[PDB]
RNA sequence: GACGGUGUUCUACGGAGCAAGGAGGGGAUGGAAGAGAACAGGUCCGUUAUGCCCUGAGAUGAGGCGGGCUGCACGCGCACUACGAUAGAUGGCGCUUCUGCCUGCUGUGAGGGAUGAAGCUGUGUAAGGGGCUUCUGAACGUGGAAUUCCUAGUAAUAGCGGC
């Protein structure tokens, strides 16, 4: 959409990250509070609900590009792997953590099903309300 | 710092035959332990619903006795089948987590039931020779 | 402290080509004086001393 | 490592004494001549036979 | 619009007290960070357009760990120099340049003979040789404070000026300067 | 409409200013205003060229910059080339000219290149060394 | 054909300090409020030496006696952080 | 619709191939005496010198250029001048 | 069509330094190239290049299957990763871009990551060689005499292509 660009990235997240847990319909994945978000880390994140800060961290990038795949993702939130006596090298995320957020959009109905542009009117009325509230 | 942080502590705790250091926070002090890891450590410690930011030596005996059991078996806490060092025995079949005095054991007895069957890993494992696919000509002396 | 200005650049004879020698010309009371410095100088510079009673040649 | 090779002097001197009453003291007029009279290929060759003449012409 | 070099510093009222070294500190060519890509600096005469800000930033991306980590030697800069002003209530500026002039030698001692008339003679030293003594010293003091001390860069950097500036005998760099002078007056 | 536009290049980064005429004055690197931007040598190098012109000889533009490839430092000297040399193109069409005559000497005194080019360019690699310069370590016995 | 000065002569990593507290008694977090405020630059280092408290906990004591007391922070980093009193 | 097509290794026997067309086909049925000059195509290879382990190991790398030019001018039954070439390698389609 | 051309300071009239103007400045940069001699330098394991000797059916020829070239008391040459706060961990921002930037924890063996265990997997006729998950966690506290490379978009740091 258009006046995403004017906000700060961080006061957005922190804008619907708080709104999305207080709808109780978003179900995290098979366990969260155990895993490492990818497989070239060591300790799994210090904060406790990184789920819903990673959520609004893709659901603001499917409104400026319009259309977001699994491969992307995971290419997307890597990391660098520490192998040891050998140089080091860049590697993605689980896949699995990517398409578990796109489903909780797709059954909340936010995104519709397009290849070219992925947000229904729901969607878009959505996220109109945090711009106009984090200027 | 009226409540930020305790005002005595405990310098000393003792789990397992072991010495925790009291000064230290929750998940870093259970790696004194031979078993514990700072990777299943914080996981025991979230099930559980230890609070992640308070030291070890400021701790009742409900806490300590607590977990001082989720300890000998974390499947029963709630932690994956996939997270534990002894899975799938070859001598019954259970999944376990070996931990301190039963780790040493563990191996010691794999070296001595090679040595019947004559294997051929288990006589250089036995006088500390490398096993994996390394080449010892310039290396290891 | 005392002061002067090089004017003339002589050569460079040192160990290495380390040192340079150099005239100095005072500026409190004028006196050509020659002397050795160690720095990389160029003509028109000004360097300082403390005690002017030697010329090294 | 600026010095003019034989065959680029040796050439000054054979336009210096023909054609020499057609030369003035500008290197722009100059190099109009050379490429008048002398028949060469590189660019380069010229940009010095005319800039050893403008040398020449004010000795 | 005058130009303040983090926006609060400026550059009028930082006369170099000294004669012989007045030409040869850069003060003039001004910015609002000390970073400028330029090549008017090489040659055998571009030693002296150098700014006096970015002679001494450069002078700490050593040990090869930090080749190259110029931004970060600039962001440890901006917070030496406010714990210089609102602790000595002086231009952070001008106590830099106070501290080069207090800390580059005047006098060296050099060889002239051949194994048997080795002879520790007396030079001295011209002013661009002086300041690349004096910024040496200091940085190199500032290296050995934080190596393996609870201590903090920028908090090592300010300590060590505070010193120079008015010869207290604290400082690494102005101890180190009165052996030079002090051992190559008794060659002579 | 009045409108122009510039080029700037650093080192193999190019940057595109399009600077139209409004009333108000603004940028907008990359779609994102002025006031946004958390680049700090980014607003230290854009905002001394706004005090080497001053600021009354540009009231009411808008100017909007690009830049899509190449480091982050050189990015920098790119939007800095391109947002300086537009402040002139202006001048030139539909202001006082010997406006832009003075101020372009303003700019120069400053800094040679932040008009032009710089031309200094990466050397190739030679054999029998890991770089232009250094070769490897040859051994004596 | 043998390695006999290639063996290191050195020591035993010369001797440690004393572990640092990691509790804060309130006479002594009165002693802190008792010249802090006075002060024209106070750093997590600085308090830390005086009293010998790890630095983890050194700032815990600064942020709380900035929300009621005179100190206030005047810029902080990532790696530093300073606290001016207010005489 | 014609359209030649021009391609070979050496340039100097290339572009008289494209100049002395120029004459033959200016009092013609086409007009617009020209020639498209596309940027070249390279092909390298780097190898060892030496033909066994001995010396100071040297390296060359070869390269195979290949310069091309176009042709459009559409006429009708307008031959075999063009097919009289030594290295040119001649297209016409 | 950039020539030490113009000015300037010295010259043996061969040329050299420093300035301005300039998209480019002093062999415009980096390469490629490189007479005629020498060495008993290296290659017969590169060649249906080659003299002479050796070998000839239970062949010193041609195939197929297993083993080895990877064995390990010890001496040496080139490298890769480290010995920490100018840092490590975890998140955010940049995308078809990049090797960076901001950052709640750690105040010190949470620095380092060798060696070995149990379980899951890829290529292939054949693999405890190659990857991944939990655990184990060495030596190492910036290195004796000696010694190598380097003059600017270079040295040093962090990386991506191809063969």
């Amino acid at each position: 959409i258009e006046g995403i660009y004017e906000v700060m990235p961080e006061k957005f997240n922190e804008a619907l990250k708080s709104y999305l847990k207080s709808t109780n319909e978003v179900v995290p994945l098979q366990d969260h509070d155990i895993m490492k978000t990818g497989e070239g880390r060591e300790q799994a994140p210090i904060e406790e609900d990184w789920y819903f800060t990673r959520m609004a961290s893709i659901v603001r990038q499917i409104s400026i590009k319009g259309a977001v795949t699994s491969e992307f993702l995971a290419k997307r939130y890597g990391s660098l792997k520490n192998r040891g006596c050998r140089p080091s090298k860049y590697v993605g995320a689980y896949p699995e953590i990517g398409e578990s957020v796109l489903e909780n959009l797709k059954n909340m109905g936010w995104i519709n099903e397009h290849p070219k542009d992925m947000l229904t009117e729901k969607g878009k009325t959505i996220v109109r309300e945090i711009i106009e509230k984090v200027r | 710092n009226y409540t930020y942080d305790p005002a005595e502590v405990q310098y000393i705790v003792r789990i397992h035959n072991t010495n925790i250091d009291g000064t230290k926070r929750i998940p870093f002090a259970l790696t004194k332990i031979r078993g514990i890891g700072i990777r299943i450590a914080t996981a025991i410690c979230k099930r559980l619903g230890i609070d992640l930011r308070k030291r070890a030596g400021e701790m009742g005996e409900d806490e300590m006795k607590r977990i001082s059991d989720a300890i000998l078996d974390p499947a029963s806490v709630g932690i994956p089948e996939s997270y534990m060092n002894h899975q799938r025995d070859i001598i019954d079949g259970t999944t376990s987590h070996l931990i301190g005095t039963r780790l040493d054991a563990d191996l010691r007895m794999m070296i001595e039931r090679g040595k019947k069957n004559k294997r051929i890993r288990a006589y250089r494992l036995d006088v500390g020779l490398k096993v994996r696919g390394q080449r010892t000509k310039s290396n290891g002396r | 402290e005392f002061f002067g200005e090089v004017t003339h650049v002589l050569g460079r004879t040192g160990g290495s080509g380390l040192l340079t020698q150099v005239k100095m010309e005072l500026m409190h009371n004028k006196r050509t004086i020659q002397r050795a410095v160690k720095g990389p100088v160029a003509v028109g510079d000004i360097i300082e001393i403390l005690e002017c009673e030697r010329e090294h040649r | 490592g600026c010095v003019r090779n034989k065959i680029v002097k040796r050439a000054a001197r054979t336009i210096a004494e023909k054609y020499f009453q057609r030369l003035d003291s500008t290197f722009d007029h100059n190099l109009l001549v050379v490429q008048d009279v002398a028949v060469v290929q590189s660019k380069k060759l010229k940009n010095e036979i005319a800039g050893y003449l403008t040398s020449l012409y004010k000795k | 619009a005058e130009i303040n070099l983090f926006e609060k510093y400026s550059y009028e009222e930082v006369k170099v007290n000294n004669v012989s070294l007045r030409p040869y500190i850069n003060l003039s060519r001004r910015g609002i960070v000390p970073h400028a890509a330029t090549t008017i600096t090489k040659g055998t005469t571009g030693k002296a357009r150098i700014p006096i800000a970015e002679r001494f930033v450069c002078s700490l991306m050593r040990h090869g760990r930090n080749s190259g980590k110029k931004r970060l030697a600039i962001n440890i800069f901006e917070d030496a120099c406010f714990i210089i002003h609102s602790m000595t209530k002086k231009n952070p500026l001008q106590v830099l340049v106070d501290a080069i002039v207090n800390s580059g030698p005047r006098e060296d001692t050099a060889r002239i003979g051949r194994a048997g008339s080795m002879r520790r003679t007396s030079v001295d030293v011209s002013p661009l040789k002086r300041i690349s003594i004096a910024i040496s010293n200091l940085s190199a003091g500032i290296r050995n404070a934080s190596f393996r001390n609870r201590i903090t860069l920028a908090e090592a950097i300010a300590n060590e000026l505070i010193a120079a500036s008015t010869n207290s005998q604290n400082s690494y760099a102005v101890n180190k300067k009165k052996e030079i002078e002090r051992i190559a007056q008794s060659n002579r | 409409v009045k409108s122009v536009t510039t080029q700037g290049k650093k080192k193999r980064a190019v940057a595109t200013c399009v600077c139209t005429q409004t009333g108000e004055f603004s940028i907008r690197i990359n779609k994102v205003p002025f006031k946004l931007i958390t680049n700090t040598l980014m607003i230290a190098k854009l905002k001394e060229i706004i005090c080497i012109v001053e600021q009354a000889n540009i009231k009411d533009l808008s100017f909007d910059i690009t830049c899509k490839i190449g480091g982050d430092v050189s990015r920098v000297y790119a939007v800095r080339m391109a947002f300086a040399k537009a402040i002139l193109a202006f001048y030139g069409t539909y202001f006082d000219e010997w406006k832009k005559q003075e101020i372009q000497k303003r700019l120069l005194d400053f800094d040679r290149f932040s008009l032009v080019a710089d031309s200094r360019k990466r050397e190739p690699k030679k054999f029998g060394g890991p770089g232009a310069r250094a070769r490897y370590q040859k051994s004596y016995r | 054909g043998t390695r006999k000065d290639k063996k290191k002569w050195g020591d035993g990593r010369k001797k440690e300090e004393v572990r640092r507290a990691v509790t804060v008694s309130e006479e002594l977090l009165a002693k802190v409020r008792k010249d802090v405020g006075r002060a024209s630059v106070v750093t997590r280092y600085m308090i830390g030496s005086r009293y010998n408290l790890n630095l983890g906990v050194a700032e815990n004591v600064l942020r709380h006696l900035s929300n009621e007391g005179v100190v206030q922070q005047v810029l902080g980093n990532r790696r530093m952080t300073i606290y001016a009193g207010c005489r | 619709k014609v359209c030649i097509d021009m391609a070979s290794l050496e340039e100097k026997q290339i572009n008289k191939v494209c100049r002395e067309f120029y004459e033959y086909g200016k009092t013609f049925i086409d007009d617009l005496q020209r020639e498209t000059v596309l940027p070249k195509k390279v092909e390298s290879i780097t190898t060892l010198r030496n033909p066994s382990g001995q010396g100071t190991k040297k390296w060359s790398r070869y390269k195979m250029i290949v310069h091309l030019r176009n042709f459009y001018l559409e006429a009708t039954h307008q031959v075999q001048f063009l097919r009289n070439f030594p290295h040119v390698e001649i297209n016409l389609s």
